[PDB]
């Protein structure tokens, strides 16, 4: 029956100190800087995850920065905060104590996966959509995630409702202010990243959810490899090697080198035979060398692909309706307004 | 690689 108390700072309310309770502690995970634990908040009986990081002291702590930022139901919600110590003798931790949801898209696709059977084509939908929603909101913000991979997107299994989490990479992106190039993870980095480029744009967001979709659609990551070199093989051998061109575009410093000279492989191979068409044209506009070419998350969620998830009538197979989908705020539309005619159908 | 030790699908 072990109750802890600490004193922690509500995540967004107000700025207010406040006496937190909880107990039932156990190891969910691990992170960088510590366990990551689970706990329940005695108050409410909810379930929360405790994850450290550390506290740099010259500069406010950029994950919490934005997190306190951030309200939006396809988002991990930052329930509290609070600092103590931690692994490392003498140091200060920062704690962020988040709504604990108990699955991830890599899970379910892993479970299929092996299983050797194809994920619903409706799960598909219903995931990259909410992915997408969570990027044109926090993209409105300037924010870019800089990690975009299925075991950073939280899954309640049974209402399909999907939390983007895990923003310890996140930056908002000025034009003109570099950014580090090696953030975001094997598998799913943009060719521009690869390339180690410093200018880039939220759009390294958009090519890993085109990861994430393809991934979905095959059942095996779509450019695997363990260098640079052995990933962007694979990214040659689907989109054909770049141009001088799209090389500019993604970083200039690499536009003389010597590549392997492959003709596109064409995408309606890429997949298996019975890939939705739909399915297939979207990646083929979120896969793209030139950044600016690539779907924003705003234009990515009112495609064709998604045209089902605006049926009156479309139900989960499991017999429950869908989670919610569009009630978008002006934020999250604010890159481009007049697509809430087709985001809003009229039944909403 | 997974985000938690424990699975509903494990
Ligand atoms: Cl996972």
């Amino acid at each position: 029956s072990k109750v802890t108390t600490v004193v922690a700072t509500p995540g967004q309310g107000p700025d207010r100190p406040q006496e937190v309770s909880y107990t039932d502690t156990k190891v969910i995970g691990n992170g960088s800087f510590g366990v990551v634990y689970q706990a329940k908040l005695c108050d409410s009986g909810e379930l929360v995850a405790i994850k450290k990081v550390l506290q740099d002291k010259r500069f406010k702590n950029r994950e919490l920065q934005i997190m306190r930022k951030l309200d939006h139901c396809n988002i991990v919600r930052l329930r509290y905060f609070f600092y103590s110590s931690g692994e490392k003798k003498d140091e200060v931790y920062l704690n962020l104590v988040l709504d604990y949801v108990p699955e991830t898209v890599y899970r379910v696709a892993r479970h299929y996966s092996r299983a050797k059977q194809t994920l619903p084509v409706i799960y598909v939908k219903l995931y990259m959509y909410q992915l997408f929603r969570s990027l044109a909101y926090i993209h409105s913000f300037g924010i870019c995630h800089r990690d975009i991979k299925p075991q950073n997107l939280l899954l309640d299994p049974d209402t399909a409702v999907l939390k983007l989490c895990d923003f310890g990479s996140a930056k908002q992106l000025v034009r003109g202010e570099p950014n580090v190039s090696y953030i975001c993870s094997r598998y799913y980095r943009a060719p521009e990243l690869i390339f180690g480029a410093t200018d880039y744009t939220s759009s390294i967001d958009v090519w890993s959810a085109g990861c994430v979709l393809a991934e979905l659609l095959l059942g095996q990551p779509i450019f695997p490899g363990d260098s640079g070199v052995d990933q962007l093989v694979e990214i040659i051998k689907v989109l054909g090697t770049p141009t001088r061109e799209q090389i500019r575009e993604m970083n200039p410093n690499y536009t003389e080198f010597k590549f392997p000279q492959i003709k596109a492989h064409p995408w309606t191979k890429v997949f298996r035979p019975r890939t939705p068409p739909e399915a297939i044209a979207l990646c083929s506009r979120l896969l793209e060398y030139t950044p600016t070419a690539r779907l924003t998350p705003l234009e990515a969620c009112a495609h064709s692909f998604f045209d089902e998830l605006r049926d009156p009538n479309v139900k989960l197979p499991n017999g429950r309706d869908t989670p919610a989908l569009f009630n978008f705020t002006t934020q999250e539309l604010s890159s481009n307004p007049p697509l809430a005619t087709i985001l809003i159908p009229p039944h909403a | 690689s997974f985000r938690f030790l424990y699975s509903r699908f494990c």
